This record gives structure tokens, sequence and C-alpha cells, in this order.
């Protein structure tokens, strides 16, 4: 019934995709050995969505996990919810990718497709109708960004209609953690847009700024990064799992979302966030809940949205509330504010309506946005790109196994190309 | 940024009434692992969503049919 | 008469038609649960022999009253005359998983402790004191003022507020689903002392 | 003898219907699992059917594409109401996009319904016209309904069709994309529906506001309030009155020419349990509030337009004396504007069934109520609006690829925009004097 | 076909107010007759004070 | 101080719904206070009305301005607390040799403070008679108890009160009378006991005997018919301001006493509607029936069956006039001189025709049945 198949690679997207699980099993009331425990009727009849039965009772995630080498895949099998993935999804090398965009894209990566493929190719015709893909993985590695953006081309040419979704973890410079980002940034990004439909870009300095201002924990910890990620990621497909008043799924999204084909870049946000020892002195309710999610400094990305002018933003209520206040909200936060939504295009916020939110909470709301002022991560990876690449620094390991200088002035003209035209319509008028 | 720093281990009590210790406080009331536990499992559960009111409502379109009116059902004349 | 093979060879004869009325990629269990709920329009759980009578119509098993009899009498071991569809499709459930010595078919032919609301109200007891076990039975006891052994809906809410858990409306239907199995719209409060208080 | 078959298109048209057939059982007295107690006039034959022994069964048909809606009606309170076979359901959303409802996967579902409505019809004998709920800024809805519209003006002919389309609000709305779907569905509709009324949602909060003193309303309110308006509508077409009027007396009445077939409707007394009793609720002022331009369902001024047409529907313990002298006022009343070429814009109908009232709803007991449906050249100004909208944002061509891309010729648009100009023009000419 | 039915439901509703007369002018006459008799009483009940 | 709040609910007539409140009763000094659920307004605020503290209880019925209240539960466990001591059930069972003494022992039960909820007069059979007692069989007390049951008229009887079960046994006195007289002489059967077999009431022991014995008399699917005679008989009904001031012993014995002989009683709870249709010999007739109709259904009532050689006149000669204010200076001595108090609330109501009273008395006990 409409389900999505779910692909993570590289560190990253084990680690984000082993938190993601534990959130939807628990949405759905699944103990780790698999057996359904819940509660209402209502977590059994999209339970297809995510979820395969297999003889005997057990449900089992529809996921592929992806590495070049056997170091992460052991740890997320021995720690907990390990046991609901399927043997048999596991696929991994022996080598490793060591941070290098050609080794997981054109020598390892070339040569270990061809088994992982074979899983992706009969999950998907074993379900009855696909409605996509989403992707986690990283672009400033070398097996997640080389090895995953390798099989998004692979894919597409074997799926054109379905949609796909991608969780790309860019980096950013204030967290400096490999003197290698800027190459392999760049050719991940240049292949991305070709292919996936929706992208949306995550920071680890915006991710450590919301744990340290809103949540007021004093050291988190990736295990508090990869749940606040999954937190959005399970609120973007709530439509598509229980009954609401408006429903919207991934297709109703890029619709109102995407006005260009080359404008599919977003950031997300998650609301509401709140403190362990403050979450009794506050109210929930539709106006604190929209006045958070329209902050500046509640998004997934380092980028100032007050920089820029909003194209679109859509707004997937979760919860019981009242139709009015949420068009209400809609339209006096557009109008308080015009300066930073775009003239030509009226009424450019889309609202939705889910009956169920989040175990233990009462209201929540997921924000997706397409703002202009994402050129700024484009525009500060360019300039370290250009600024390492003008000596042709750390070069000859690239070129040495069948990479050449000629694409990579293709995929920093390409991205530079993006940033001009992605900005253009700031300063465009009617 | 210089947290942890002059209060280390300890359960229970106010504490050293510097920095970030009062929000900790509660994150060690309601879980045992105030910061951080070394590497008594942490789960981000509590930490990150907060308190639980686990309910769960109605589609509000099971809301049709059903609805009384007890004065009816009055035997009249 | 049927008490022979007879009573199980119906049983085969009704697993076939649910088999072949059974959706793909699910079990037989949902199959035959779904036409159960579409009878029973209290939603209250528990249905009588009419409303069993008519599920098994759906199917297209449609039998003389004397072999209904039966069948219902099989699975109402307690004679109460209200069945549980809970445990009639689970039942069927484990008959279709077929047999394999490797793995077990896990599925459910009885209701489960619900777990963790037990546990809350244990955890939250534990914080008034020493004798705050004795408050909950003293509770009921004086409650209880007739002395029957067992409370009402709106009774056992007044019990649960008096110590002074604000439990929700979904804790509830858990807490109640379990302890008032068939739904005699009354629950015996020594089984849920016992169970609260531990071993 | 006389029967309408609805048909229910779309998520605003399914979640309307469920309210509607709500009001009807309960209205007629049928029980939610389809048997009658009554404790014998055949009142029911308008809406249900008897089965031969016990149930009635409804002439409604539910179409959708995202089978959400449909099951959770199939689940509900109402399961053992409807046709098994009559909730049709499809397979993919059109996620709001009216080139995927009307070209791609809109066609595959067209077949059933048609067979669907010939096998109703022929179980019908004295079939009077049919009545279409959908949405209009959706995907699936105005594709999907202007298909069937344009499948069934050929299939029967000459059969009466009535819609109760919802408009998008000129400033409160949802989508963003749904300039370009209401355009389209505009100039599908204007040729193919005889008779069409605005239904947007901004004005039915501001009724239920200012009325009912609620300051959270929700979708099940304005459901109510449709529901309220059809049965209002169509009780005379099954219920005894001194001044009968069925739906070939209706368009007969509000359709002065061909292309002027669009109309608006109000309500009234809409009050609440608390208010009414203190309050006089006489014919002269129930009347009044009916042409109070504040409790119209469409978000448009009548004071910068004239009246073409206007049909008052009673209901109650109405005296034909007492309406005669409150049109005499309203008449009289110089703030209200007639066309010079209509001396006479009034059609009455009254009926001696009392409005029903659901238990747990928001409006009060009342003995007495009117609906209005009154055509107007005022209602240029939604057009108007519309037309600004769409020429803004298509002059950039935004989301074009995303119609272009499934199969829509670009040269609909300029189609749809010049057949909605001259519709605008249209009504101005119209409204001058001559 | 259905004049049948028509005919029986008149005859009834007829009937029904035929011997709803009868019967309040039966308990309207006990109206008469306690009057005249708490009336006498209070003259007595009067006198004697 | 301290604070009582209930949830009452009020069944309005010009509209069809029915709402609720509150009804804070501030006991410091006794004044009324009505808050309601919805939409968040003060109905009723802070003004005395002397509700006294007895009739506060669950299901109670109490008028307040014109618009009459019902009771249905408590709101808080403060409140909660206070009165679910009050809530035990006792079976109390008159046998059929202190017939005579009926209205002596209601009123000492009446001033030892229990609350009568419900009492009905009826005959056990000999079959059902022989199924109660039923723990007995074989002992000899058995036999003879069953043949003494089926002799003539019970009265059966179901207590409220604080310690009920076993406060109606204290003053109901030792289960052998002639030890009675020497060790409790003021009590039930000290006063009228003559020996072991035939002593004067019978009480509950246990609450699973008093389930067994209240299901058995007071419940719906019950077989005891109630026995009494549709002729040469009148009825009188207590009105229910006697029940609230606690006077219906003083009445039911005083009608014993005037050689009349009581058939059947039994206790009612009526609505509007048929306390209008029950006057409808008074509808438009002389004594202004809409005070009257309304006070008739403000709670709790005695029906009673009175049979005598002439059973009409006779029994309004001591019934006296309907007016206690001129029954007490001419007829000193009757019953609405010495129990009403005025025009609308004259103690006892008896038919007044001599024709009428078989169905007057055939409505309670036939009809209402
Ligand atoms: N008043 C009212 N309007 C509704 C309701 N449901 C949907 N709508 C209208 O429908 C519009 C959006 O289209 P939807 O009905 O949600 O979806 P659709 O028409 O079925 O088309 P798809 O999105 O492709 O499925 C909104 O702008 C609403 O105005 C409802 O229950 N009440
Ligand atoms: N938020 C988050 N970031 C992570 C996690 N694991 C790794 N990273 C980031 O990923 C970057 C390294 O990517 P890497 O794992 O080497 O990519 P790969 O080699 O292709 O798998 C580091 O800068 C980390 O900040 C995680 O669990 N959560
Ligand atoms: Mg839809």
């Amino acid at each position: 019934m409409r389900e999505i198949v779910h692909i993570q690679g590289g560190q990253c997207g084990n680690q984000i995709g082993a938190k993601f699980w534990e959130v939807i099993s628990d949405e759905h009331g699944i103990d780790p050995t698999g057996t359904y425990h819940g509660d209402s009727d209502l977590q059994l009849e999209r339970i297809n969505v995510y979820y395969n039965e297999a003889t005997g009772g057990r449900y089992v995630p529809r996921a592929i996990l992806m590495d070049l080498e056997p170091g992460t895949m052991d740890s997320v099998r021995a720690g907990p919810f390990g046991q609901l993935f399927r043997p048999d999804n596991f696929v991994f090398g022996q080598t490793g990718a060591g941070n290098n965009w050609a080794k997981g894209h054109y020598t390892e990566g070339a040569e270990l497709i061809d088994s992982v493929l074979d899983v992706v190719r009969k999950e998907a015709e074993g379900c009855d109708c696909l409605q996509g893909f989403q992707i986690t993985h990283s672009l400033g590695g070398g097996t997640g960004s080389g090895m995953g953006t390798l099989l998004i081309s692979k894919v597409r040419e074997e799926y054109p209609d379905r949609i796909m979704e991608t969780f790309s973890v860019v980096p950013s410079p204030k967290v400096s953690d490999t003197v290698v980002e800027p190459y392999n940034a760049t050719l991940s990004v240049h292949q991305l847009v070709e292919n996936a439909d929706e992208c949306m870009v995550i920071d680890n300095e915006a991710l450590y700024d919301i744990c340290f201002r809103t949540l007021k924990l004093t050291t988190p910890t990736y295990g508090d990064l990869n749940h606040l990620v999954s937190a959005a990621m399970s609120g973007v497909t709530c439509c598509l799992r229980f009954p609401g008043q408006l429903n919207s799924d991934l297709r109703k999204l890029a619709v109102n979302l995407i006005p260009f084909p080359r404008l599919h870049f977003f950031m997300i946000g998650f609301a509401p966030l709140t403190s362990r020892g403050s979450q009794q002195y506050r109210a929930l309710t539709v106006p604190e809940l929209t006045q958070q999610m329209f902050d500046a400094k509640n998004m997934m990305c380092a980028a100032d949205p007050r920089h820029g002018r909003y194209l679109t933003a859509s707004a997937l209520f979760r919860g019981r509330m009242s139709t009015k206040e949420v068009d209400e909200q809609m339209l006096n936060v557009q109008n308080k504010n015009s300066s930073y939504f775009v003239e030509w295009i009226p009424n450019n916020i889309k609202s939705s309506i889910c009956d169920i939110p989040p175990k233990g909470l009462k209201m929540a709301v997921t924000f997706v946005g397409n703002s202009t002022a994402i050129q700024e991560m484009f525009k500060r990876v360019a300039e370290q790109f250009t600024a390492m690449f003008r000596r042709k620094a750390f070069l000859h390991w690239y070129t040495g196994e069948g990479m050449d200088e000629m694409e990579f002035t293709e995929a920093e003209s390409n991205m530079n190309d993006l940033v001009s035209e992605y900005q253009q319509y700031q300063d465009a008028t009617a | 940024t210089t947290l942890e720093s002059y209060n280390k281990q300890l359960q229970k009590g106010q504490g050293t009434l510097i920095g970030n210790w009062w929000e900790e406080r509660e994150l060690r009331d309601v879980t045992g692992i105030g910061r951080s536990a070394h590497n008594s499992v942490n789960d981000t559960n509590e930490r990150t969503m907060g308190k639980k009111f686990n309910h769960i409502p109605n589609t509000t379109n099971s809301e049709y049919g059903k609805g009384f009116n007890k004065a009816d059902q009055l035997p009249r004349t | 008469y049927v008490s022979p093979e007879r009573l199980n060879d119906l049983e085969l004869i009704l697993y076939e038609k649910i088999r072949q009325k059974t959706l793909p990629g699910e079990d037989e269990g949902r199959t035959v649960y779904r036409a159960f709920k579409y009878f029973d329009i209290a939603e209250k759980g528990v249905i009588d022999i009419s409303q069993f009578k008519a599920a098994l119509e759906k199917f297209g098993c449609v039998f003389d009253d004397k072999e209904i009899h039966a069948l219902f009498s099989k699975f109402d071991v307690n004679r109460s005359g209200k069945i549980c569809y809970d445990e009639f499709c689970g039942n069927f459930a484990r008959l279709g998983s077929g047999n394999n010595p490797n793995v077990n078919p896990v599925f459910k032919l009885a209701r489960e402790v619900p777990s963790p609301i037990i546990n809350k109200l244990n955890a939250d007891l534990k914080k008034q004191g020493p004798f705050a076990f004795r408050s909950l039975s003293k509770a009921c006891q004086k409650a209880d003022t007739f002395l029957n052994g067992s409370l009402s809906h709106d009774e056992f809410k007044w019990v649960i507020k008096e110590i002074g858990f604000s439990l929700t409306k979904t804790e509830f239907d858990n807490l109640f689903k379990f302890f008032d199995k068939n739904y005699e719209g009354k629950v015996i409060y020594s089984v849920f002392i016992d169970l609260v208080r531990g071993q | 003898m006389r029967e309408v078959i609805s048909i229910h298109v779309g998520q605003g048209g399914i979640q309307v219907g469920n309210a509607c057939w709500e009001l009807f059982c309960l209205e007629h007295g049928i029980q939610p699992d389809g048997q009658m107690p009554s404790d014998g006039d055949d009142a029911f034959n308008t809406f249900f059917s008897e089965t031969g022994a016990g149930k009635h069964v409804p002439r409604a048909v539910f179409l959708d594409l995202e089978p959400t809606v449909i099951d959770e009606v199939r689940t509900g309170t109402y399961r053992q109401l409807f046709h098994p076979e009559q909730l049709i359901s499809g397979k993919e959303d059109a996620a709001n996009n009216f080139a995927r409802g009307h070209y791609t996967i809109g066609k595959e579902i067209v077949d059933l319904c048609l067979d669907r409505i010939r096998k109703l019809a022929d179980n019908c004998t004295g079939l009077q016209g049919f009545l279409v709920f959908n949405s209009v800024g959706g995907g699936t809805g105005s594709g999907l309904g202007s298909l069937l519209l344009e499948r069934l003006s050929v299939d029967y002919g000459k059969k009466s069709k009535l819609g109760f389309t919802i408009y998008p609000s000129p400033q409160v709305s949802t989508a963003v994309v749904e300039p370009y779907n209401s355009i389209l569905s505009t100039h599908s509709l204007l040729e193919h529906t005889d008779v069409a009324v605005m239904l947007d949602n901004e004005a039915i909060y501001d009724i239920c506001r200012r009325n009912l003193d609620i300051e959270r309303p929700t979708y099940t309110n304005l459901n109510r309030l449709i529901a309220q308006v059809i049965s209002s509508l169509t009780a005379s077409l099954r219920f005894d009155g001194a001044l009968n009027v069925d739906i070939t007396e209706f368009q007969t009445n509000l359709v002065p020419y061909p292309r002027i077939h669009f109309m608006l409707s109000s309500y009234a007394p809409i009050i609440s349990a608390e208010k009414a009793y203190h309050e006089q609720l006489s014919v002269a002022e129930i009347t009044n509030s009916a042409f109070e331009p504040a409790n119209m369902m469409a978000k448009c001024d009548p004071r910068h337009g004239k009246y073409m047409a206007c049909s008052m529907m009673y209901r109650g313990d109405v005296v034909p004396k007492d309406v005669n002298a409150s049109i005499a006022t309203i008449k009289t009343k110089r703030t209200i504007q007639f066309v010079d070429w209509c001396p006479t814009g009034f059609k009455v109908g009254i009926n001696y069934q009392p409005p029903t009232v659901v238990p747990g709803g928001d409006l009060a007991k009342v003995m007495r109520a009117v609906c209005m449906i009154s055509n107007s050249t005022a209602i240029a100004e939604v057009f108007s609006r519309l037309d600004h909208k769409f020429d803004l944002m298509y002059a950039k061509r935004a989301f074009v690829h995303w119609y272009v891309g499934e199969g829509m010729e670009e040269g609909e648009f300029s189609e749809a925009r010049e057949d909605l100009a001259a519709l605008e023009k249209d009504y101005e000419e119209v409204g001058i004097e001559t | 076909n259905r004049g049948k039915a028509v005919n029986e439901g008149n005859y009834i509703k007829q009937r029904l107010a035929e011997l709803r007369v009868r019967s309040q002018r039966a308990l309207n006459e006990r109206r008469q007759k306690l009057a005249t008799l708490l009336g006498r009483e209070h003259e007595q009940y009067k006198q004697e004070i | 101080d301290i604070r009582y709040i209930f949830i009452v609910e009020w069944f309005d007539t010009a509209a069809s719904l029915i709402r609720t409140y509150y009804l804070t009763y501030f006991t410091q000094d006794k004044t009324i206070e009505m808050y309601d659920l919805k939409n968040k307004k003060v109905f009723l605020k802070r003004c005395e009305y002397a509700i006294k503290d007895s009739d506060l209880y669950i299901g109670s019925i109490l008028n307040v301005y014109s618009r009459q209240l019902k009771i249905v539960d408590f709101a808080d466990v403060f409140t909660r607390s206070k009165f679910q001591n009050i809530k035990e059930k006792t079976f109390a069972m008159i046998k059929p040799d202190a017939y005579i003494h009926i209205g002596k022992i209601i009123s000492i039960i009446e001033r030892s403070g229990l609350q009568i909820s419900n009492l009905k007069m009826t005959k056990m059979s000999q079959e059902d008679a022989r199924e109660f007692y039923g723990e007995h069989k074989g002992k000899p007390f058995y036999d003879g108890l069953v043949n003494f049951m089926s002799s003539d008229l019970i009265v059966g009887m179901e207590l409220v009160g604080d310690n009920a079960i076993k406060r109606w046994r204290e003053l109901l006195g030792p289960t052998n009378t002639l030890v009675a007289r020497e060790q409790a002489p003021n009590s039930i059967r000290g006063l009228f006991g003559t020996d072991g077999t035939r002593n004067a009431c019978h009480g509950s022991d246990s609450p699973g005997s008093a389930f067994r014995e209240l299901n058995f008399f007071f419940a719906k699917t019950s077989k005891l018919k109630t026995q009494a005679f549709f002729n040469q008989c009148t009825c009188c009904v207590i009105k229910p301001h006697i029940v609230k001031q606690n006077q219906v012993g003083e009445v039911i014995d005083m009608i014993l006493s005037e050689g009349f002989e009581i058939s059947a009683l039994q206790t009612f709870f009526l609505d509007r509607p048929t306390a209008e249709e029950f006057y409808e010999v008074y509808k438009g007739v002389l004594p202004e029936f809409n005070a009257i109709a309304e006070h008739l259904t403000s709670g709790m009532c005695y029906a009673l069956e009175v049979r005598q050689e002439n059973a009409v006149k006779s029994f309004r000669d001591i019934a006296g006039p309907h007016d206690p204010e001129i029954a007490k200076v001419i007829r000193p001595n009757t019953i609405r001189a010495r129990f009403g108090i005025d025009r609308v609330k004259n103690g006892i109501h008896c038919t007044d025709l001599e024709d009428d009273g078989v169905l007057e008395v055939e409505y309670f006990f036939n009809a209402l049945q």
C-alpha cells in the first residue's frame, strides 16, 4: 500500500538509520524481538509501509545497509534493536574507502554494488506498490558519498517515475574533522542534482547548537543528535500511515514545494523542543508551536534564513487541533514577515493535519522549507574547494586510480551555476 | 563553554551551584545518570523528547455517528 | 452429538475458507479478525452466539445450529456465553503458520498482562511510603462498602484517583481489558492487588 | 418514485457526505445498521431503497484514489450501511496535480464509476437528477470530477446536474498550486454543470464564530452546516407542504441565461442553544438575517452587485401570508437592489417538516428555518481575484513542468484563461441597464 | 393499489376523534360533579366559623 | 472552612437538552453556589437557601428557585470520602404478628436516624417462602417458620444509613423476645414480641445475606405479586413533605387505629407528566391544579390503599377539609388539621367521590406497577 523502502549507507546512515528504526518501532508498538505488543488498532492499519511480515507473525523492516568495512555493522547488530534487520540485508566489503570519493565510486564501489543492487531489486518487486525511496548517508566521507551517490544513479535509471528522498549530512567548516571534505563534498553535490527529487541537508554544528541552547543539555552525544534527525524523518511520512484531515504524501510535498526542476534543496526543522527541567512551565498551543518552528535558530542548517527569502515552505501538523488556528497562524506569519517571502508566488505555505501525534506528545510540527539561504552552504564549500584546488594539493590520490581533473572542473562549474541561479530569484521581481 | 569543570560525580543534593547546576538536577532526579553516563546506559528518549503523556485519540471521522441526547428517551405523555 | 473428530473436521473446513480469502502478505489471524469486528457494534471486544453464527456465514461456512453450538462451546470453556475473538483468531493463525521445529510461531492464545502501566503504578506507589500498599488495599475495601468482592467501572476510577494517580483514558482501557476479560462489568480487586504488589 | 443520486468524489466530498448521510439517516429514523424501527409513508425513497426485507441502502457512490478516507469510512460506525462495492478506492493519490487525476491515473477508475452509476440508474425508476460534492483546489477532486461530468453529460444527456463545489478562499487556503487546478476545473464545469453553489471555507468560519461563539471551529462543523443546507434544499421533494418545489422548478426560476448559473447560498437562523430562547425568532427577522450580507456562505459582498433571482425555501410552521409581507419589506428596502429586466425575482417553497437536529451539535432546536439560493452579478469578484492570482505566477511559468511532464499540453492554460475572461465579460455586460 | 392503505388510515384517525369526544364528555361530568361538592362544603365550613 | 461539591443535572423543558452544574455547599454558614461545566460562567453565586445536611446523597432530588436538581455523583475525593460511609444497605422485615404496630415500628426507625430507601407490603406465598430461609432445612425451626410466613401480610424494607447492618439489630434486640424484656426492655421485640417463633421483626446478619434478600424482594426480577383488592376501597397518598418531615409513622398508625383495614401500600417515585395525569380529575377543577401537581413529584411518596365498609365518605370524614387552616378551627382532631400545614401541602390526599375510588387505587397498584 504505497510502501517505501529504506537504504542506508556509510557510517552516518547506519547510525542514523539504526536510531530511526528505534523510533518507528516504538511508534508502531513493536518490541526488539519483532512481536507486536501495541495498544490501538490504528497501529496495524498501515504497518505494511515500513515492515514486512514473515511466516510466524514477526515483522522485519525493509532496510538495506551499506558499508565498505564491517566496523560499524557488527556494533549495530550487537546493539539494541539489532535483531530486527534481516541478515541477508547486510552487505559489506573488506577494504574500506579511506575518505576517498573515487575509491567508493570507481574501483571498490563498482565491483561491490552488483550484489547490493540485487538485494534492492528483490525488495522492491516483492511489495505490491512502491511509493519511493529515502536515503540516509554522508557527503563528507568516502563510502557514504562515493558508493551512496552511485546507487542513486543506478536506481534512478531503473525506476524513473518513483520519488526519491535524501537526508544529507553536508559538512560545515566549524566542525573541522576531515581535511579532504571540499573535494568529495562538491562531487557528491554535482551528482545529486540530476537524480534526487528531494534533498534535505543537515549540519552537525546546527544540531549541536540546538542541543546546547534549546534542550540545555550540558554535554550531548551522537545518540542525542541521531534522535533529532530521526524525529524529523518520521514526521514527514506521518500522513502516509495514519488517518487525518488533510492527508499529504511525498509526491504532494514535491508538487507544492518545487517550483523549478533544479530547485529541490530544502532545510528542515522540528518542534516542539523543550528542556527536561522546564517542560511543565509552558503551555502547548498552536500559537506557541508556530512561533518556534519559524525561529531562525531552530532549523538543522547553520544558514540564517533571515539572509534570504523563502520560496515555499510546508508544515505537517500532528495531533488533535482546529484547522482555523492552523490556517490563521500561517496567514498571520506570512503577513507580518512579508519581507522574507518572495512576492511573485501567493500563499507559499502548505499545511497538513494528522490525528496521531508521536508517543508521549500532544502536538508536534515538522517544518520543511525551500529558501535561497541554502546558497551559503554551497558558496562556502566552493570557496574552500578553489582555495585548495588552486595548488592541486591532495590531488594525486584521486587521479591515481582513474579520476581526472576534468570532471573536478565540471563539478565545481555546475555547482557554481546552481548557486547563481538559486539566489537569482531573491532579486527577481514581478 | 567551560562546563563539567568544577562539578564532578555526585548523587542527590543541589551540588556546587555553578554553571548548569539547576538543569542537571532535574535530569539527575528523573533518571540516575544526570550527565553523560560513562563508557547504566542512557536512553535518548527522555533526554530529548521529555515527559511522556501517553494517549492515542480518535480520528475525528469515527465521531459523526456517535452522539446521544439523554432527554429524548423520557416517557413524555 | 458431534463430540468426536467431526468437531475438529469443521475447523479444517473453516480454515480452508479463511485461507482462500486471505490477503497477500497477511496471516490468517487478521483475515478472520476483521470479520468479527465488522459485526459487533458495541466494540466491547466480546460477542454472543448470534454474532458468532453470522460471522461464520460471511466466510460461507454455514452449518446447522447443533454444529454451531459445539464450536461455540469448545472455545467457551468458562461457559459464560461470551467468547473473545482475540483468542479465536490467534488459534487459527498458529494452525496456518505450519509446523517447523527450527522456528516458533509466537502469536497469541491468551490476553497478556499489559505490563508498563502496572510497572509505573508499582514504582509510583513506592514513593508515598512503607504503608502505601496498605492504602491501596484499604481504599478498595472501604470503597467496597458492601463486601461483594468486585468493583464497577466508576468505582475503580475513584479508587485509583483517591490514591493520587491521574491515569489517562487509554491507561484505564488497557488495565481494564485484561482484568475484566469477558466484560462482566465488574473487576475483582483481589487479583489486581496481588499482581501490582509482586510475587 | 422520485430519487436523486449523490456523487461524492475527493477528500472534501467524502468528508461532507459523511455529515450529509448522518443527517439523512437521523432525519428518516434509520439506524446506523440499516433497520428502521419505525413505530409508514415512503418518504425515504428519495435517498434509500429497501432491500426487500429490512435494511435500506443509500443511492450513494464514493470515489477517491487514496484509500485512507475510504478505509476509515468502511471501519467506522457506518460500516453496515453503505454498499460494499459502492465505495470505490484507488491506489495512488493524485498528489494535488490536476493533470494526474485527469489523464493518467484517473482514467482507470471512470469505467468502474460509470458501471456503478449505470446499475444505480437501472435500479432507479424515476431519477430526478445528480448531486455532486467535490473539492476544487485539489488533484483528484477537480480532475476526476471534471472527467465524470464530461462522461455523464454524453452518457445520460438531459438529466439535471447540481454541484456543490468548494472554491479557494481569497486569503485563507492550504495549497500553493491551487490556482491552476481551480481555473481548469472552472473551464470544465462551466459547460457541463447546470447549477453551481459556492462553498468556500473562510466565510463559514466567520459564520460559526460570529453566531455560535466558537473560537475553535473544525471541518466537522462546516460539514454539518453544508448537510443542513442540502437537507433544507431537498426537503420539499420528499415531505408534504403548502408550496412544493422540485429541481426542475429550481433551474427554471434561477437560470436567466445558459452561461449564467453560478449561485451562492445563505442559511438562517443559525443560533446556539443559549441565546435561542430569549429571542423572538419571527418570520420577518429570519428573512432579514438571510439577506444580511455577512451571513452568506461565500466570501462575497452582494452590495457591489445586483440580484437576478432568489429562491426561498421555508420549512416549519410558516404561514404564506407572512412571507408576502416579509418579501414586500425586503423589496421596499433600498440597500438590496434588483436588475431592471427582472420585475419579479422571488420563488417561494414551503415545507411542513421542521428542521431536524443532531445530538451533540451546535445548533439549537428551532421551529422555523429558511435557506436562500440566489443568483447575483457580484460573484464576478471571486473570478476576478482568481484570475489576478493566476496571471501573477504564470508569467514565470512556475510549477508548469509538473503538469506538462504528466501529459497535459501547455496550451490548455491559455484556453482556460480565455474562457474565464469571457465568463467575466459576459457577467459584466448583463449587469448594465436598458 | 396503495389506495386501500390510505382509506384504512383515514378510517382510524376518523374513529379516534369519534371515541375521544365520548371519553372527554364522560370525564367532563366528573369535573362538574366535584365542583358542586366542594362548593357546598365551603359554604357549610364558612357557616360554622 | 470546608466545602462539599457535587454534580447536579437539571432537565430543561423549553430546551430539550439537559444541563449540569456543581452546587457548591459552604457548610460553615449553609450557603449555596452553583458553577457550570460548559461556557465557564458562574450560575448562582453565594446565596443561602436553607438546605439541610441529611438530604445530601447520591440520587437525591432538591428544588431551588423553581428549578429542581438531581445529584448524580460527587466531584472530588474530599467530598466523596465524607459521604461514602453512609451507603450501607440492610433488609428489615415486619412479620405478620405485629401488623397492628406498623406505624409505631416505622416511627422509631425514623428517629433512629436510618433512612428507608424503598418499602413495599406483600404476601409471601407457600413456595417462595420455602425457598426463602433456605439455609435452615434440617432445623425444626425451618418448617414452623415456613408455615408462619405464609399466614398473612408482610412489610419489607431497605434501610440506608451509617453502620446500618448492625445498628438495625441493636435496637431490634436479642433474637429471643422472652429474654429481651429483662435485658433490654426498650426494643422492638421487648415492646412487641410474644414468643420465640412469633418475634416482632427480622433483620439482616451478613452483607451477603443482605444482597440475597434485597434482590429477592426489591429487584425487577421478583415473583412477589402485589396482593391487593380493588373493591370497597379508596386510596390515600402521603405527600412527600410528610416523608421529609418524618411523620409517616405517625399517620399509618393513626389510620390503622380508626378501624380502617389497610390492604397494600408501596413507595413510588413519579414524574411531572405522571403526576399531571393523576390529578386529571382536578385539571381545570377548583383547587389550582398547577402547584399541587408540581409538589407531588418533588420527592419520594407513600401510596396507601384503605378498605372499609363505606370507604369513600367515612375516610373523608376523618381526613377533614383539604385546607388545614380551616380544618384546625372546626375539626381539631382530623388528620389534615393535625398534620397539614397549608393549602398545597395538606398532609394526606384521599379521593372524594363515591364511584371513582375503584380506579384511583387501580392506577397506583395496577397501572403504575
Ligand atoms: N470544508 C471542507 N473542505 C475540505 C475538506 N476536506 C478537504 N477540503 C478541501 O480540499 C482542499 C484540498 O484538497 P483535498 O480535498 O484535501 O484533496 P483532494 O481534493 O481529494 O485531491 P488530492 O489531494 O489529489 O487527493 C482544501 O483546500 C479544502 O478546502 C473538508 O472536510 N471540509
Ligand atoms: N549526526 C551524526 N553525525 C555523524 C555520525 N557518525 C558520523 N558522523 C559525521 O560524519 C562525518 C564522517 O563521515 P564518514 O563516516 O567518514 O563518511 P563515510 O566514510 O562515507 O562513511 C564526521 O564529520 C561526523 O561528524 C552520527 O551518528 N551522527
Ligand atoms: Mg485525496
